[PDB]
């Protein structure tokens, strides 16, 4: 913002060819600067400056810096303020998921994302975090702990039956449900998710996975 | 039916009808494949080019009387394509319009201001029934004065916006599908590859190729803000070089 | 002007209690590109899309989102034609207020004036009544307007409102999500929604254009800025 | 807002500020030429209730052009659920003594009034049809200007209440009152808050 | 066309399936009933020839006129119905009247032909008044193109032309025209040629007898517009009456 | 009477003025804005009349409105020039005002200066007013055509003071208005002074001498 | 223009009342009901805002009731397009009366003045009338506290309590026996308000949103015109119900 | 007020202006370029009080704007000397200072016209108007000799302004030059404080 066009390109470099400890330092720096979001001269640099956040794991693959650096980034996506946001976090958790630096530190990062998602802003913000948040509940074999922040979901969502995300947090769910084997639960989650799938706004991607 | 269905007086004059649109306004657009021109137009970036179909009905014309090309102003050239009835009550509106802003200003009009007085006016044509809309549409071509060369099209219903290129003529739909093929591959513009680019297109659909007296090329380069008839010799240049692409 | 002309009315009543051609034009609307409108009370977002379907629109000025002045913009739904006029017109109205004022014509204020001229326009002959839909943003006096105008006259001030293509189901999304006096992330993001609702006008950049209207005045978002809103929604 | 002459037997408005509270003190005065009979009807208006302005010279087009002025305020005022701003009225009365062209027939306004929904102190006077005139400082206004400008300096109470400004202003007018005719024939002063407007009537010939 | 029976031929503010008024078309054919207007084009000038059909034995020249001097270096030759002609020749006469008086020079013609083709554009698109059923062509001598002839159609359609014949054989007259070589030709020669094209269309048939109205405007005149001088105005038809036969 | 000066440099304007309006020696308005702000890139200094001057920028500013919103592309120097020359000749002009036009066109900067009776004219800097000699003689060689930004803003600030301080042209303070290009920059101090009055003892009247008269409420 | 086009839009009937403007009262039937009913030291208009959805930033006070000067108030019933034509008209001449004059604009002034407008159309023009019936709530010094009603002609009629909008015929009826020319104070006159919206409208439960109460009464001797709040009208609401269970069984 | 002169040559034309305008006593106007367009090709030259024949030259540069346009090729330099007195003979109460309008036609490319605050419209082998000319007016006729060359009548056109700004206090003493030919026009500003100034009496 004050600079994501010089001291970020630098950044993006020096992740790739040498390693994050160098890149944490200015990883503070740039995501403060883009906190004012702007709305009457935000222009190209503010597109890019959440665009790179969201691309910068899994250019050295996993390491415990991979997780730690993202502590940071969970200041800023809270404090812009637009739709934008949406993006960003769900990039940021995905990469995190598939580049494990623990599954305490993933877990506890999604557990954040989602409780500031949950107080005020927006129904879809909320889902793409839970979606990974069960995932990593039902690999690691807590199937339990998947089942209370799943139905949250369940409750509150059934309103919008044209959502996209809501889909794919529950067949995660349906699935746990059943290695947890508890059979009505199993069903149940699956009524949710095809009330919700109907829908003609849902990829074919989506209408697949919930067969 | 449709296109000619009584709902209010709406295929008679001006007010919408059953078609979301206005069936008076889209004869207006139906009529400017009657007159025979098609159009194709390139914005380049060291000039702005047009080139149509010149409509030569007699052996008894002189070359430089007869033609489509108007100076609106010493800044903007176009062309007019559409019934040429239309054709030359449309220019001497313009031409009022574009002095209008010449006294006031103390410069030359913007292409884009050219166009937006212009497109308003064919809107009060179309937005009466006094008066029926234009038959025609005139596509604007210039040296604005800091954006660089732009290509402006204004419709013979009066709505205007910017264009890399154009088409309008009896096949609309068509020499904009062939023209984007060419602006995706990219040759680059220089001034005589996009007059290139601009003729090749109007042959191709049409399946003519030209003599150059039966196609006009005008022209506003960055080498002076006055717009040129290039005449038949230069034309020729355009038409030989088209050979051996791309 | 040079003939007699005209000055009969194109539109009589009804036995039902309506007037016929303003509803022909209330169809032309909803044949439009989605075109939505949101007061968040914490700035007045205007997002439109735009079909060109072949982005050979070399546009760095003229669009659906058009500023009529600093703290003024306007977006429109159905057909070009009409929207050129109208345009046209709030820039004048935008200019005859900037005299008096020099603080440039306020929202309320500005509704009232285009809904007289446009019910001239369907009462008279050689005129007639338009089948475009204005959703009119500004930000003056430190409180954000959000207004509708229908091809009629009428105006209704609206805190979220839709246009375009699929309406009906775009008011209803609306109501769900949207809740009065939501957050500004709010607006943009069921905003972009309704756009993605249905889309069918090429997927580029440039093919949706917002403008946002806020403390500091108003500016159109470039298209890059518009992408990554719609990149969220699936 | 142009009104025939200046004679309407008293011209002077003096405006006077504090942070607490802002004043405006205008002659009541009507009946032009020496003669006068009255000593009372409108001159001041509240415009947003809470806002003033002040016409100034002879009765008729001061009443008549100030009530035409009010409703274009009004439109503005109506349609929003807030009321206009102190700065883009400033411009509007500027624009509205311009509308009456070259050689035109002196008027002079004078604005008091604090700003609304933007909190700051607001003061200032227009004559002939001139340039903007934003101040934050004091303004004093008419034809015997000078007179108005020393009492409007006179009077700023920075920490003191409301009240203190209102007797030391009563002073202000009356001594104004000995050296011009443009002060006097009854006084109304205004202190105004923001949510109402507070008229007293000060006893003083 | 159509013969609708609410509008679109009854109407000129009404556009058919295809984008034309049925009205200009009607118009279109009455240039077709009456007698020719031929103009060609020289370089020194400008030669007109308007014949004017002798329907009453007990009329003189300056009767019907098809002639008109629209200004004193402008002419106006009209075919087609004359009340249509009159209209037209207002119009032109002020606006060539203008251009003189102020600028101080010849009035170039492709803007005039442009301008005056509007007014009979602007009159089609109305409804509440008619097409022009008048062709018409106006010609000038000028100082910045030389000689120009242009021909303006009922349609307000404007082209330039060497040579332009507008009647009841248009088909026999241009052809005549294009095997002569009057283009770039000295207007003393042309004179006698025009006449002679008028001579062929006539009739002795179909028409008993005409009054040759030519109108000069070219070096005999040293480039003022008057209608033909009586002697030079025999000299020509005595011409197109000895060379036929 | 007023005070008003402009100065060519990296971008624009940087305009000088004084608040204060005055009949000869004497404020008719103890702050005011001679160069003013109407938009953020036609900036234009005032002098001599103040209804004058006022209307005619003010009409010029209305046409530049036009030009900016449809092309989005900068305001046109030339159009505020010639406007004010013609509209207000017509008018046949009450007084006159020295008035300084100024716009970035798509070209260079360009400065102009509007006579006392009405004209389109091209110099680079203007100074209008009785006091366009007094604010010339600082401005003409300090300014050596084209100089330092940012070293223009200390001299220019310089400069104003200076004609407000030996000029009696100029009560209260000095106002200084910069734009690059659509900034708009306002600091009203280009003068060390006490803006209004002072009371640091509060006796405007003697401690209840008078007492306060009525209170109504007028609805 | 063409005359196979004109069958005349305006022309005289020999039935005396045009065509298009029983045309019109069916489109005044269509928009929500807006009263008016007199007090003896004040009159109030009761109106049903258009808007009724969630959706509304709230920049006019009531979409129907305009504010139009310090002594005059109306309400319109039908098309929203024509309506906002005759209000900023009526909002400049009553405002010019009471401003200038000090005394207060009446009624019946006003709609002679406006229904000559109104009139023009329906006689000549070729045009056709406005789509409102207005009602109009004021004070004038002069016969007293009014109310007016105009109609798409140009037609007035005074009444003191009458409605429009829907089950206008139903209304007046129920109007005529509890009220005839001046007996309720402005609390029962209020009282009476709310019923009629009741009856009328179809929630039976109401909202501050769904109807607006505006007053205007005279208090400490200037003429007051207020909006009342969203809590005033529900406290005036929650007042009814618990009456409206009593009354009708 | 200003200092112009512009002479006609037999090659094609120049051009000579000031460098300041002056009002009543103080200098309004510090640095001058007058070149108000009627037409691309043809130029007026603003000279004497500079409003009276600003109002002039702007009304005739509207209807001469609306011309060019018009006929297709540029005007006329005759068309805009007839437009220029026009207004002139109506206005002349109010202006009666001098137009000096000089160009290319395109009847011959070769055409000076003078219109004066008298009126007539004739053409003149040199000319010189303004404040400071005015000292020098019949001198400008007197220094040249009739039909002289584009070089030798440069050097006259240079040299005879410098001797007129000497002259009158209305001028200063930069010499702007300007050639006019089939080209376009071409402007050239010749410093001044290095060349001789003519001769000052004792």
């Amino acid at each position: 913002m004050a600079a994501a066009a010089v001291v970020e390109f630098q950044r993006a470099q020096s992740l790739l060819s040498t390693d994050r400890e160098a890149s944490i330092d200015i990883l503070h720096s740039i995501v403060k600067r883009d906190i004012q979001e702007n709305d009457e001269e935000a222009v190209q640099v503010k597109e890019q400056s959440i665009l790179e956040l969201g691309s910068l794991l899994a250019k050295t693959g996993q390491a415990a810096e991979l997780g730690g650096l993202l502590k940071y980034v969970r200041p800023f996506l809270n404090s812009i303020s637009k739709a934008k946001a949406a993006r960003l976090v769900r990039s940021l958790l995905d990469l995190f998921l598939d580049m494990e630096a623990a599954t305490g530190q993933e877990v506890e990062l999604c557990l954040e994302c989602i409780e500031w998602a949950k107080s005020e802003k927006r129904t879809f913000l909320r889902q793409a975090l839970e979606a990974r948040l069960v995932s990593l509940y039902f690999d690691t074999k807590r199937y339990q702990e998947a089942l209370h922040l799943g139905s949250q979901l369940l409750r509150e969502l059934k309103k919008m039956d044209d959502k996209a995300l809501l889909v794919e947090v529950q067949l995660l769910e349906s699935k746990t449900y059943h290695a947890l084997s508890n059979l009505p639960k199993a069903r149940a989650a699956l009524t949710s998710a095809r009330t919700t799938a109907n829908a003609i706004y849902c990829p074919p991607k989506l209408q697949a996975t919930l067969d | 039916m449709s296109r000619g269905s009584s709902a209010g007086f709406d295929r008679h004059i001006t007010i919408f009808s059953p078609e979301g649109r206005l069936y008076q306004v889209e004869y207006a657009f139906k009529a400017i494949n009657q007159g025979g021109l098609t159009s194709v137009a390139v914005r380049g970036k060291d000039c702005a080019v047009i080139v149509t179909q010149k409509k030569v009905p007699d052996k008894l014309l002189d070359s430089s009387t007869v033609t489509h090309l108007f100076k609106i102003t010493e800044n903007i050239g176009c062309v007019m394509t559409g019934m040429t009835a239309d054709s030359r009550s449309q220019v001497q509106r313009a031409r009022y319009e574009a002095a209008n802003w010449k006294y006031k200003y103390g410069y030359e009009i913007p292409v884009d201001m050219l166009c937006k007085r212009i497109a308003d006016i064919s809107q009060v044509y179309t937005q009466n029934a006094e008066m029926r809309p234009l038959g025609c549409c005139m596509i604007l071509i210039g040296i604005d004065e800091e954006q660089g060369p732009q290509v402006y099209k204004c419709d013979p219903a009066g709505y205007y916006c910017g264009f890399k290129a154009t088409a309008a003529g009896v096949k609309q739909t068509e020499s904009t599908s062939f023209l984007e093929k060419k602006v995706k591959k990219k040759f680059d513009w220089t001034f005589e590859q996009t007059v290139e680019t601009a003729i090749t297109c109007l042959s191709t659909v049409l399946s003519i190729d030209f003599k150059p007296s039966e196609i006009e090329v005008g022209v506003v380069t960055v080498e002076n803000p006055k717009f040129r008839i290039l005449t038949e010799a230069e034309i020729d240049a355009h038409l030989v070089a088209l050979a051996e692409r791309d | 002007m040079a003939e007699r002309g005209y000055s009969f009315s194109l539109t009589t009543f009804s036995p039902s209690g309506k007037l016929v051609q303003i509803e022909y034009a209330l169809a032309a609307v909803a044949g439009g590109a989605p075109s939505v409108g949101i007061k968040a009370a914490n700035g007045v977002v205007l997002a439109t899309e735009k079909k060109q379907k072949s982005i050979l629109y070399d546009e760095r000025s003229v669009h659906k989102v058009e500023p009529i002045t600093k703290h003024i913009g306007l977006v429109y739904s159905g057909m070009g034609p009409d929207y050129r006029v109208l345009v046209h017109r709030a820039r004048k109205l935008a200019q005859q207020y900037y005299l008096v004022y020099q603080e440039p014509i306020p929202t309320a204020q500005l509704v009232q004036r285009v809904a007289s001229v446009m019910q001239e326009y369907t009462q008279s002959g050689g005129v007639r009544p338009f089948g475009v839909s204005l959703l009119i943003c500004g930000w003056n006096e430190g409180r954000p307007y959000l207004f509708q105008s229908d091809p009629s006259g009428a105006y209704f001030a609206w805190k979220a409102t839709a246009m375009g293509k699929n309406y009906v189901n775009g008011k209803t999304f609306l109501e769900k999500r949207y809740n009065e006096d939501l957050e500004l992330e709010d607006a943009i993001h069921t905003a972009i929604l309704t756009l993605k609702e249905s889309f069918e006008g090429q997927m580029t950049e440039d093919n949706i254009e917002v403008g946002i209207c806020n403390e500091a005045g108003f500016r159109r978002l470039t298209p890059t800025e518009v992408r990554d809103y719609l990149a969220a929604i699936a | 807002m142009s009104v025939m002459s200046y004679n309407g037997g008293a011209v002077m408005a003096m405006k006077g500020k504090n942070c607490v509270a802002i004043a405006a003190d205008r002659r009541f005065g009507i009946q032009a030429q020496m003669v006068t009979t009255d000593f009372q009807k409108i001159f001041p208006m509240g415009d947003r209730l809470y806002i003033g302005l002040a016409g100034l010279a002879t009765d008729v087009q001061t009443v008549a052009q100030r009530l035409k002025f009010r409703l274009n305020l009004y439109e503005l005022k109506e349609g929003r659920q807030i009321k206009p701003y102190t700065l883009m009225s400033m411009v509007a009365n500027l624009l509205y003594e311009k509308r009456f062209g070259p050689y035109y027939t002196e008027p002079v306004i004078a604005g008091l009034d604090p700003k609304t929904f933007k909190p700051f102190i607001c003061s200032l006077d227009l004559i002939g049809c001139p340039m903007v005139t934003d101040d934050f400082v004091v303004s004093g206004t008419c034809s015997e200007q000078m007179y108005g400008m020393c009492e409007s300096l006179w009077e700023p109470n920075m920490d003191p209440e409301h009240l203190f400004e209102t007797i030391s202003q009563a002073m202000l007018n009356a001594v104004d009152r000995d050296a011009v005719s443009g002060m006097g024939v009854i006084v109304h002063i205004i202190e105004k808050d923001k949510i109402t407007t507070r008229t007293l009537k000060a006893r003083m010939d | 066309m159509s013969s609708i029976g609410t509008g679109y031929d009854l109407s000129a503010s009404t556009f058919s399936p295809d984008g034309r008024v049925f009205q200009v078309e009607y118009a279109m054919k009455a240039v077709e009933n009456s007698s020719t207007a031929i103009g060609i084009r020289c370089k020194d000038g400008v030669v007109f020839g308007v014949e004017k059909l002798v329907l009453s034995k007990l009329y003189e020249e300056g009767s019907n006129k098809r002639l008109f001097n629209v200004d004193r270096h402008v002419g106006m030759a009209v075919a087609g119905l004359l009340a249509d002609a009159r209209s037209l020749a207002d119009i032109a006469r002020e606006e060539a009247s203008n251009f003189r008086s102020n600028f101080g020079y010849n009035i170039p013609l492709k803007h005039l032909a442009d301008r005056v083709a509007m007014y009979v554009h602007a009159y089609t698109l109305y409804s509440a008044v008619r097409p022009f059923g008048c062709s018409f062509m106006l010609g000038s001598y000028s100082v910045n193109d030389g000689a120009q002839l242009y021909m303006i159609d009922p349609s307000g359609v404007s082209y330039g032309y060497w040579g332009c014949a507008i009647g009841k054989a248009r088909q026999a007259a241009k052809t005549e025209i294009e095997k002569l070589q009057m283009k770039e030709m000295t207007c003393r020669d042309v004179v006698k040629e025009v006449a002679k094209i008028i001579y062929i269309v006539h009739d002795e048939v179909k028409d008993k007898a005409f009054e040759l109205e030519l109108s000069w405007v070219g070096e005999l005149t040293k480039g003022r517009h008057e209608i033909v001088p009586k002697d030079v105005r025999e000299e020509a038809e005595k011409y197109a009456k000895e060379s036929l036969k | 009477t007023t005070i008003a000066g402009v100065v060519y440099k990296d971008g624009i304007v940087l305009g000088a003025d004084t608040r204060a309006t005055e009949g000869m020696v004497v404020a008719d308005k103890n702050c005011s804005k001679i160069h003013f702000i109407s938009p953020n890139i036609y900036c234009c200094g005032a002098g001599t009349a103040a209804d004058t001057d006022m209307t005619t920028q003010l009409i010029s500013s209305n046409l530049e409105l036009h030009s900016l919103t449809t092309g989005r592309l900068p305001r046109v120097v030339t159009a505020n020039r010639m406007l004010k020359q013609m509209l207000f000749r017509y008018q046949g002009y009450i007084g006159a005002a020295l008035v300084l036009g100024g716009v970035d066109v798509t070209g260079p900067h360009l400065y102009s200066i509007y006579p006392h009776g009405s004209t389109d004219k091209l110099p680079y800097v203007t100074m209008g007013s009785g006091s366009l000699a007094a604010m010339a003689v600082f401005e003409d060689k300090f300014r050596p055509d084209m100089e330092e930004e940012e070293a223009k803003k200390l001299v220019s600030e310089a400069i104003a003071a200076g004609i407000f301080n030996d000029l009696g042209s100029g009560s209260n303070i000095d106002l200084c208005v910069i734009s690059k290009s659509k900034l708009d920059f306002l600091r009203p101090y280009s003068v060390p002074n006490k803006k209004g009055t002072r009371f640091g003892r509060y006796r405007c009247e003697k401690g209840t001498t008078a007492v306060l008269t009525e209170k109504v409420t007028p609805l | 223009m063409s005359r196979r086009y004109d069958s005349r839009t305006t022309i005289f009937s020999p039935e005396g009342r045009l065509y298009q403007v029983e045309y019109a009262m069916e489109a005044i039937g269509h928009a929500g009901t807006c009263l008016g009913i007199l007090a003896n030291d004040g009159v109030l208009l009761a109106a049903e805002r258009r808007n009724i959805h969630k959706l509304l930033d709230e920049v006019f006070f009531s979409e129907k009731i305009y504010k139009l000067n310090e002594d005059m108030a109306c309400s319109v019933a039908g098309i929203t397009s024509d309506a906002n034509v005759l209000t900023n008209e009526l909002r400049l001449i009553a405002q010019r009366y009471l401003l200038q004059y000090q005394e207060p604009i009446p009624c019946e002034q006003l709609v002679t003045a406006l229904c000559d407008i109104k009139q023009a159309y329906t006689q000549f023009g070729g045009k056709r009338p406005f789509g409102v019936s207005l009602l109009y709530i004021g004070w004038d010094k002069h016969y007293g506290f009014q109310l007016y009603q105009s109609d798409p002609s140009g037609n007035y009629g005074g009444w003191k309590a009458t409605c429009i909008g829907n089950n206008s015929a139903a209304a007046v009826s129920m109007l005529k026996q509890d009220y005839k020319e001046g007996e309720m104070t402005l609390k029962s006159a209020l009282a009476l308000a709310v019923k009629v919206l009741n009856k009328t409208m179809d929630v039976s439960k109401l909202s501050a949103e769904k109807v607006e109460i505006a007053t205007l009464t005279r208090e400490n001797g200037k003429t007051v015109i207020r909006v009342l709040k969203q809590k005033e009208v529900e406290q005036l609401i929650k007042k009814h119900e618990e009456e409206e269970a009593k009354a009708e069984r | 007020t200003t200092i112009m002169a512009v002479q006609f040559d037999g090659g094609v034309v120049l051009g000579a202006d000031s460098r300041t305008t002056t009002g009543s006593y103080i200098a309004n106007r510090v640095t001058d370029k007058l070149t108000p367009i009627h037409d691309h090709i043809f130029c007026c030259r603003s000279g004497s009080a500079a409003d009276t024949q600003a109002v002039a030259d702007a009304v005739t540069y509207q209807l001469g704007f609306h011309s060019i346009e018009l006929n297709e090729p540029p005007l006329v330099h005759t068309a805009a000397s007839l437009f220029k007195e026009m207004c002139y003979r109506y206005r002349e109460d109010l202006m009666a200072g001098i137009i000096i309008a000089g160009w290319d036609p395109q009847e011959g490319g070769q055409v000076y016209s003078v219109p004066m605050g008298g009126m007539m419209v004739r053409q003149s082998f040199a000319i010189g108007g303004s404040g400071s000319s005015y000292i020098y007016g019949y001198v400008d006729a007197t220094y040249r000799e009739g039909m002289t060359k584009d070089e030798c009548l440069q050097f006259t056109a240079n040299a005879l302004a410098l001797a007129m700004e000497r002259d009158g206090s209305s001028g200063g003493v930069i010499r702007l030059a300007a050639i006019q030919q089939s080209g376009v026009e071409r402007q050239v500003l010749l410093g001044d404080q290095i060349p001789k100034v003519t001769i000052s009496t004792l």
